RNA sequence: GUCUACGGCCAUACCACCCUGAACGCGCCCGAUCUCGUCUGAUCUCGGAAGCUAAGCAGGGUCGGGCCUGGUUAGUACUUGGAUGGGAGACCGCCUGGGAAUACCGGGUGCUGUAGGCUU
RNA sequence: UAACGCAGGUGUCCUAAGGCGAGCUCAGGGAGGACAGAAACCUCCCGUGGAGCAGAAGGGCAAAAGCUCGCUUGAUCUUG
RNA sequence: GUCUUGGGGCCGAAACGAUCUCAACCUAUUCUCAAACUUUAAAUGGGUAAGAAGCCCGGCUCGCUGGCGUGAGCCGGGCG
């Protein structure tokens, strides 16, 4: 049957009564979406990391105990 | 028909004035002063509201004003074309008008 | 008499084109492609081949766009050909193979691999492979960079490609336009081509015009004559010549002259020289027409 | 003039309106053939008026362009049929001149009783050395302003050349 | 009907000219904006008359055929029929709608 | 009144400024965008390809997913009461770099150099932009003239 | 001073004209065997160097059209916020602040990156 | 961001009107040519979109996104 | 201002030769407008950025990116 149609103006207080305006801007933001051909070399140059003991910090360990014998001199 | 659905269709046809909007001009000789004078507020009646009526100091209907107006006409920088003037600036190639017609 | 196309509202109405292309050098629907780079690849530059063809000379570049301006690794014009042991004809197909010879060896004598990357001395039939070591010498490439959008089996401009990709630089190509290719059985021949990229064609019309009429002869190389080089010389120049490009593909720049700050047509004319003496062109004229 | 300015024919065009395709215009390709030893063209159709009995790309005429020493020639016979006269309003005002002759075997054709009765359009194109500049493609621009072509500019060649002269009309 | 001017009097619509999405205008009922000796050269009438609104209001096209008419025949009747020169300064374009309830 | 679409109401959007049009000028192409960096957004009418939706033209994010002939991008756009983080896909040639971070990574770099060349001063020149002061008494010269005495002017009534 | 090749900005780079040229540097151009496309070797393609700056191009000029940047127009129009301000009403003055555009009148007429020549 | 506000369109059409590449440049106007006329066809010139791109309108575009040619089926299969 | 024009005509070639005369045009001017027109174009308004999630160096990793550059990621060290 006949009848009145809307309006629309308690919209702002409600919408400020409550409400932070923020996504929570973060580090470490997920990597979704990023090209998977790029992303999976990504993945490479982890797993060479992650793997083993003796062929990538080796090279690290001797290259920051010269850090350590350098920077002393100067004290 | 209700009015479910208005919208009305066109009848007659109105022009807008704002404040200081000329509605209706006249030209005249210098000495047919009062003659413009109340024949205007003789046509004031014709329309709704008030309208002040007052003499210009534009000479005819020109761009250009009064009695500073004759001095360019003889200094060549109007000439009289119909029911208006042409103002001649310098801009234009006047050594081409010049050379035309000094 | 009807309307005058050119108002004063037209100009304003205007629109021009890019300079470049308002002069008809620049095809910017050709350029859109064959300059950018994608945008996974940040800095890798990308390289072309601008070789074009004029009057009297034939241009090699190789390049890479900037955001602002070109960069120009390096060039090789035809006309230092005089220098080698050819001296007639630049505009020759043989003549812009030896262009596209010499570009090659001066690019890759910078880059350190001269040594490496010679393909074939001369014969075109065949691709030429490459090698890469990441962060280290290895695998030159670069694109082919034809001006005004002609193309045509047998045009100048595909004899430096095959000068090219013989000289070391890998371009991605295809045998379709060699010229000698069969427009109708489609073909590998490699021999009408070998003549081609060699002059033979010329020293055989050379011969043609010997038969038929001296005189003929005399008005179309009347500087072939001098400094006389024969048809039966003909590839024997350009044997050498390719010999000789290798061993010398620098490039040393001769010194330039010193400057007497000269002028022959009219001074540039600033501001003042325009407002002061415009302002007396007035003045002037218009005291003519007070005087008569 | 110096040697660099010497007026020169940059073309000759002849063509034939037959009006309605079929035979009498795939004859019509034969008398320009006879004439010039050049394969001619058909020109279709741009627009459907239905008052003259064209159809829309009906092939309507044949045309030619012939150039160089051929068109010299070819205008030495055509314009004899014309005796080398001619009137004021045939000189265009951007300096191109043009004429026409009401039978084709006028020229040096031979008559057939297989041959029909054609006629053929003469147009002759002045020009002067730079005139291509305007077509290149590498690199283009205008053709001048003091090297074009004026209304009298064609005519003062023409006569002398061809000893022609010009009635007003 | 009558429809007094009374209604339209104000501005109270956005402009609605005649255009080709408002087809069935009819024509307004001033058609002759100037009258009077119309080749007078502008050396001749130096004195301009003006009449100027003083209400942001819509004028009547009825009204302007009428306003003319008024002012004019008085002018033929005192200068002449040569002497004076009459513009009028507004033009009838904002078609105005009507409807009919019943 | 009218309803929905996804170019509704971009009829002076997307409309190439109205004395530029034709291709797209080539410093468009060779500005490398790299990851974490601010771009705004800014429809073109020219490219008809990965346009932003009407609702993103002017609103500014940072890319995070660098592609061939595009660039992924983080925005803000707020729905009634929630501020989202939209990541949405534009070609390149519609959006360019942002000035605004520009202007403080120009005066990070300044800030440690003047305190790093003020470490043999031994005073700690001051922070970022105290706001704008007061304006610092002074005196003004007047010798030898007079103030020009203004007043209203009289009533016109022009035309 | 300038040119050639590739360009960035895309008219202060345009358009109409008129004047002068800094190795054929660019072009005009002489031909069609071969490569190649045409009704036509005009265009496209190919081979050259007998001439030519007349044309392209560059530089300059027009109390030029345009174009860019200024000035007046104007603290006008318009407007954020306030009033138990005026006015029957159309609308208007004020306080607080922000603030334009034609007419008209001046100035300006390309800057430049890489590679390569010329001292005419 | 609304009303039985306004001016309109759709339930389709395309083996090319999709995908490339090449070569051209349109609408409109002037001056010239056998029949030929305002209105066919031939040539030159001016031509910043005034044309066209299936249709409603807006946007977009001149060595194209328009016109004409040559080859093809990226109008295909599968993840997000 | 002069091309097709007329209407009144004059001559009898013919009168946009001329001359009256209106006229469709072209040229510069002028009166008034636009929600579905616009070169210009505010007020109010919409995102961003205002530091440790940083500034800076040394080293390591790749099945993508290739001049020798790499972009991403990992370690380590000084300034909050």
């Amino acid at each position: 049957a006949k009848s009145k149609n809307h309006t629309t103006h308690n919209q702002s207080r409600k919408w400020h009564r409550n409400g932070i305006k923020k996504p929570r801007s973060q580090r470490y933001e997920s990597l979704k979406g990023v090209d998977p051909k790029f992303l999976r070399n990504m993945r490479f140059a982890k797993k060479h990391n992650k793997k083993g003991l003796k062929k990538m910090q080796a090279n690290n360990a001797k290259a920051m105990a010269a850090r350590a014998e350098a920077i002393k001199a100067l004290v | 028909t209700g009015m479910r659905g208005a919208f009305g269709k066109p009848q007659g046809t109105v022009a807008r004035v704002h404040i200081g909007q000329v509605i209706m001009s006249i030209r005249t000789k210098l000495q047919n002063k009062e003659h413009v004078v109340e024949a205007l507020r003789r046509a004031k009646f014709k329309f709704p509201g008030r309208q002040k009526i007052h003499i210009s100091k534009k000479w005819g209907f020109t761009k250009f004003n009064a009695d500073e107006f004759e001095d360019m006409v003889a200094e060549k920088r109007l000439i009289p074309d119909g029911c208006g003037v042409k103002y001649i600036p310098n801009r234009g190639p006047l050594d081409k008008w010049r050379a035309l017609h000094s | 008499f009807v309307k005058v196309v050119k108002n004063k509202a037209y100009f304003k109405r205007y629109q021009v084109k890019f300079r470049r292309r308002r002069e008809g050098k620049t095809d910017y629907y050709a350029r859109k492609r064959l300059v950018i780079q994608d945008k996974n690849k940040y800095n890798t530059p990308k390289y072309r081949m601008i070789v074009r063809v004029t009057n009297r000379d034939i241009i090699c570049q190789i390049a890479y766009a900037r955001i602002e301006g070109d960069m120009i690794v390096c060039a090789a014009y035809a006309h230092e050909l005089p220098k080698y042991g050819v001296k007639v004809g630049l505009t020759n197909y043989a003549a812009a193979y030896c262009t596209g010879l010499l570009l090659a060896r001066r690019l890759l004598n910078r880059f350190g691999m001269d040594k490496i990357y010679e393909g074939q001395v001369e014969v075109t039939g065949d691709e030429y492979n490459v090698e890469s070591i990441d962060g280290q010498p290895g695998a030159f490439t670069c694109y082919l960079d034809a001006g005004l959008a002609r193309t045509t089996t047998g045009n100048k401009v595909f004899g430096a490609l095959k000068g090219a990709v013989d000289g070391g630089l890998s371009i991605p190509h295809s045998t379709k336009r060699f010229p000698g290719y069969d427009s109708e059985s489609k073909e590998f021949n490699a021999e009408v081509h070998r003549k081609h990229i060699m002059g033979q064609n010329v020293a055989d019309y050379m011969r043609y015009l010997m038969e038929e009429d001296e005189d003929a002869y005399k008005k179309q190389f009347s500087q072939y004559i001098k400094n006389n080089v024969t048809p039966d010389m003909m590839e024997e120049m350009y044997k050498k010549a390719h010999a000789a490009i290798r061993e010398n593909p620098v490039y040393e720049k001769k010194p330039k002259r010193e400057v007497k700050k000269k002028r022959w047509n009219r001074p540039k004319m600033s501001l003042a020289q325009k407002k002061d003496r415009v302002a007396q062109k007035k003045a002037s004229f218009l005291r003519a027409q007070e005087r008569a | 003039e110096n040697p660099m300015r010497e007026l020169r024919i940059r073309k000759l065009c002849l063509n034939i309106c037959v009006g309605e395709s079929g035979d009498r215009l795939t004859r019509a390709a034969k008398v320009l053939e006879q004439l010039t030893g050049q394969t001619p063209v058909f020109s279709k159709a741009r627009y459907t008026v239905r008052s003259f009995g064209i159809r829309r790309n009906e092939k309507i005429a044949v045309h030619c362009t012939v150039r160089g020493a051929k068109a010299e020639e070819i205008l030495e016979k055509g314009l004899k049929v014309r005796e080398y006269e001619l009137r004021k309003n045939n000189f265009s005002d951007t300096g191109n001149f043009g004429f026409g002759i009401q039978e084709h075997i006028d020229l040096g054709i031979k008559y057939d009783p297989s041959i029909g009765i054609y006629g053929l359009d003469f147009y002759v194109v002045l020009g002067r050395p730079g005139f291509s500049i305007a077509d290149k493609k590498r690199r283009t621009g205008c053709i001048g302003a003091k090297h074009r072509i004026s209304k009298e500019e064609a005519m003062r060649w023409f006569q002398q050349k061809y000893d022609g002269i010009i009635l007003p009309g | 009907g009558r429809r007094p001017a009374r209604c339209y009097r104000y501005c109270k619509n956005k402009p609605y000219p005649k255009s080709r999405f408002c087809r069935g205008v009819p024509d307004a009922k001033i058609r002759i904006f100037d009258l009077g000796r119309k080749k007078a050269k502008v050396d001749e009438f130096p004195l301009c008359g003006h009449m100027v609104s003083d209400e942001y209001e819509q004028l009547s096209s009825e009204a302007l055929e009428a306003a003319r008419i008024c002012a004019n025949k008085y002018m033929v009747k005192s200068c002449g029929k040569d002497g004076f020169h009459i513009r009028v300064r507004l033009h009838p374009f904002h078609v105005i709608r009507i409807n009919k309830m019943l | 009144t009218n309803t929905k679409g996804k170019r509704r109401g971009t009829r002076y959007m997307f409309s190439r400024p109205f004395r530029k049009h034709g291709v797209v000028p080539l410093a468009t192409y060779m500005r490398i965008y790299k990851k974490g960096d601010i771009v705004d957004i800014k429809g073109m009418g020219t490219v008809q390809k990965g346009m932003p939706h009407k609702c993103y033209h002017g609103k500014t994010g940072r890319v995070y997913n660098v592609t061939q002939h595009a660039v992924g991008i983080v925005v803000n756009k707020q729905v009634k009461g929630k501020i989202l983080a939209k990541r949405i896909n534009v070609r390149i040639e519609h959006i360019k770099h942002s000035k605004s971070r520009d202007s403080f990574l120009k005066r990070v770099k300044e800030n440690d150099q003047k305190k790093k060349e003020a470490k043999e001063k031994g005073t700690w020149v001051q922070l970022k932009r105290q706001p704008a002061p007061p304006r610092e008494a002074h005196f003004v010269r007047t010798n030898g003239k007079e103030p020009e005495l203004l007043e209203p002017i009289p009533y016109e009534f022009m035309a």
